[PDB]
RNA sequence: GCUGAAAGCAUCUAAGCACGAAACUUGCCCCGAGAUGAGUUCUCCCUGACCCUUUAAGGGUCCUGAAGGAACGUUGAAGAC
RNA sequence: GAUGUCGGCUCAUCACAUCCUGGGGCUGAAGUAGGUCCCAAGGGUAUGGCUGUUCGCCAUUUAAAGUGGUACGCGAGCUGG
RNA sequence: GUGAAGAGGGAAACAACCCAGACCGCCAGCUAAGGUCCCAAAGUCAUGGUUAAGUGGGAAACGAUGUGGGAAGGCCCAGAC
């Protein structure tokens, strides 16, 4: 997981979340895609 | 609110029962019982449950599909048994069953030994797999994510615990 | 006693 | 003529027992605040603690609003370095359930000599029974 | 689990057969007798009071002479309480000796340590000595600095300094079982205890296991 | 991570559950009721005459001197005192 | 009409932008060993040669020899190179 | 303009900001700024909305199916999404 201010969707199978306030991005094909913003 | 307006059907030999926001559902399979939250308004005026939302709640539409799914699953879970089929993967990975505790190697230096809840049974047709079943979806799912817990997959190889309906994205280890 | 320069 | 002052040998003192099952903490704190001070009698006195007599039953069952159920953060310093202690609001109804009320009321209450003696006739319990039924507390609703 | 109260006779070595020399302390355990039960309907604890040894009855005030003849029990030199767990109970007046520890493996001593008196920084909390030449003016063995200047403005609470030190209640823990000696009321325990020879001792199972 | 909707799917979460670190609260050790919110338990001691008016948690005389403590003395592996 | 400096010595205390130990996500992570990011301040966190030196280089160690604040902490505590 | 050479009330404390220029006395009243749950004088005041972050009670580029409102457009019971 990479943490930045700057959260999107890098392809088709990613998807944005908010789980505990913070978001937070979830991809199904590819685990570097996921992402937390802090 | 789509799942919320779609009614569930309580067939025969199925018994239910509502008092206040406590649900009792019974049937051949064994019994299950929940408290819904006070947002959520289910009835039993007709031969299928129907819910809608409490006046007054924002999050009851939302709420309202949630007790949908759980009683829809809890009533298959009295007619049939939830079923969960785990494969292990390994050169040396074996699993036995002794009844209510199931005994696993998985080339630890000590041996694995996991106790089921009440509502649960476990069986073994063979060594390199388990099998799961129980009337509630929630225990049973939570069983055996704690049975594939004690060895995640093994990305470049597969070896491990694992659904026996999994998918595994293998991964060539690097060259040179 | 002491000094500051 | 001069204008009245209470005395604090010929005031006259009442017990209440009052439930705070389900009440709001800050809510309930300022009305106990307000009757431990006296400042709901018509003799009033900012230097005579003219205030009544209250117990607080069901200390554990107080409600509070929010997610600060557990952000709420009480503070306090042993007095050497370092030593900062935290303790949220599960944890003082878990440990403590009665300091919760006496703590909110405490910093509601004027501060010295006469503050402290307003808060000595507050008398919290966490159960909901109390020992004092000899001075027949009436029921006070909040 | 209940302990019980011995004195510190000496020290000694013991020798085994396998060439090993054991230092061990003597700790002589007479009768224990229980002078009274606590009970949670009536004090909100489980424990029993106990006393050993004997004093000169000139010297036994009634109101602890009247506790004593409460119990049925002879005056001790003193009085100890040990907590009581779910398993245990006991009875005024009952005697125990040190078989008690027949069974236990591990014990767990406490007593007053010897009292140095007024203990300078180096000898109380290791502190290192200044140069004692090389110009040092009459600072060889102070403390040095206390503090931080302006910013703090003060000593912080629990600064180490010259102090009293020793004559406290002090618990070693963890010490091996050698031997119980049941026909003399002796106790040898491995290692040393803290107070000197002739002090009041209190033996208890390890807690720590 | 489980179940799971808002959003027919998906989703660790919004309702409801599970795991998770030398941090945190305990566990271990020491001080501790000046904790004036001054606590509890077990024993011990005292069961007389009167007198005055400002007649009240009043003052005073006689008798009495208990429990215990202190002081002094011999002293301590206790201690600057 | 006076707040005494660099460095050393002694004694420290706090912050976390963490050097070691602890828990994790990715890895162009086979394993061993690393890279990067996240949580974590409980404890621990070299002796010497040269130089007044801090620093630095070098020698040899260590699980690691952390970065900073505190009058570039600390001379009514020492030293005075 | 104010302080300097200006007190009083407000901004928690706070010469220069806000309100306002103290001849003396009063246990009278009405107001300014600013305020009315308690400390602490006055609304736990009456309506219609927004916020779930204790935002309010510090901070940007930028990021996000947070949530409320408004005006349009594409597809759509010839079966859309
Ligand atoms: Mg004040
Ligand atoms: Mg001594
Ligand atoms: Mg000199
Ligand atoms: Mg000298
Ligand atoms: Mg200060
Ligand atoms: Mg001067
Ligand atoms: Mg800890
Ligand atoms: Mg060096
Ligand atoms: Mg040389
Ligand atoms: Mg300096
Ligand atoms: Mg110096
Ligand atoms: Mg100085
Ligand atoms: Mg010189
Ligand atoms: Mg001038
Ligand atoms: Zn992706």
């Amino acid at each position: 997981m990479k943490v930045r201010a700057s959260v999107k969707k890098l392809c088709r199978n990613c998807k944005i979340v908010k789980r505990d306030g913070v978001i937070r991005v979830i991809c199904s094909a590819e685990p570097k895609h996921k992402q937390r913003q802090g | 609110s789509r799942v919320a307006k779609a009614p569930v059907v309580v067939p025969a030999g199925v018994d239910v029962k509502i008092n206040g926001q406590v649900i009792t559902i019974k049937g051949k399979n064994g019994e299950l019982t929940r408290t819904l939250n006070d947002a959520v308004e289910v009835k039993h005026a007709d031969n299928t449950l129907t819910f809608g939302p409490r006046d007054g709640y924002a999050d009851g539409w939302a709420q309202a599909g949630t007790a949908r799914a759980l009683l829809n699953s809890m009533v298959i879970g009295v007619t049939e048994g939830f079923t969960k089929k785990l494969q292990l993967v390994g050169v040396g990975y074996r699993a036995a069953v002794k009844g209510n505790v199931i005994n696993l190697s998985l080339g630890f230096s000590h041996p694995v030994d996991h106790q089921l809840p009440a509502g649960i049974t476990a069986e073994c047709p063979t060594q390199t797999e388990i099998v799961l079943k129980g009337a509630d979806k929630q225990v049973i799912g939570q069983v055996a994510a704690d049975l594939r817990a004690y060895r995640r997959p093994e990305p470049y190889k597969g070896k491990g615990v694992r659904y026996a309906d999994e998918v595994v994205r293998t991964k060539e280890a690097k060259k040179k | 006693m002491f000094k500051a320069f | 003529m001069k204008t009245f002052t209470a005395k604090p040998e010929t005031v006259k003192r009442d017990w209440y027992v009052v439930d705070a099952t389900g009440k709001t903490l800050g809510r309930l704190a300022t009305e106990l605040a307000r009757r431990l001070r006296g400042k709901h009698k018509a003799e009033y006195t900012p230097h005579v603690d003219t205030g009544d007599y209250i117990i607080v039953l069901n200390a554990d069952k107080v409600a509070v609003t929010g997610n600060k159920r557990t952000d709420k953060v009480y503070y306090h310093h042993t007095g050497h370095i370092g030593g900062i202690k935290q303790a949220t609001f599960e944890e003082m109804i878990a440990r403590r359930p009665e300091r919760v009320i006496e703590i909110a009321v405490k910093g509601m209450l004027p501060k010295g000599p006469l503050g402290r003696a307003m808060f000595r006739k507050l008398k919290v319990y966490a159960g909901n029974e109390h020992n004092h039924a000899a001075q027949q507390p009436q029921v006070l609703d909040i | 689990m209940i302990g019980l109260v011995g004195k510190k006779v000496g020290m000694t070595r013991i020798f085994t057969e396998d060439g090993v020399s054991i230092p061990v302390t003597v700790i002589e355990v007479e009768a224990n007798r229980v002078t009274q039960v606590k009970d949670l309907a009536n004090d909100g604890y489980r424990a029993i009071q106990v006393t050993t040894g004997a004093k000169k009855a000139n010297r036994v005030t009634k109101p602890e002479a009247g506790h004593f003849a409460k119990a049925g029990v002879e005056a001790g030199r003193g009085l100890w309480e040990f907590r009581l767990a779910e398993g245990e109970e006991f009875t005024v007046g009952q005697s125990i000796s040190v078989e008690l520890f027949a069974d236990v493996k591990k014990v767990d001593v406490t007593g007053t340590s010897k009292g140095k008196g007024f203990a300078g920084t180096v000898k109380r909390w290791n502190f290192r000595t200044q140069d004692a030449t090389h110009g040092n003016s009459l600072s060889h063995r102070v403390p040095g600095s206390i503090g931080q200047n302006q910013t703090p403005g003060k000593v912080f609470k629990g600064k180490k300094m010259a102090g009293q030190m020793g004559n406290e209640r002090v618990t070693v823990q963890s010490l091996d079982v050698v031997r119980v000696d049941a026909e003399r009321n002796l106790l040898l325990v491995k290692g040393a205890v803290p107070g000197a020879t002739g002090s009041d001792l209190i033996v208890k199972p390890a807690v720590k296991a």
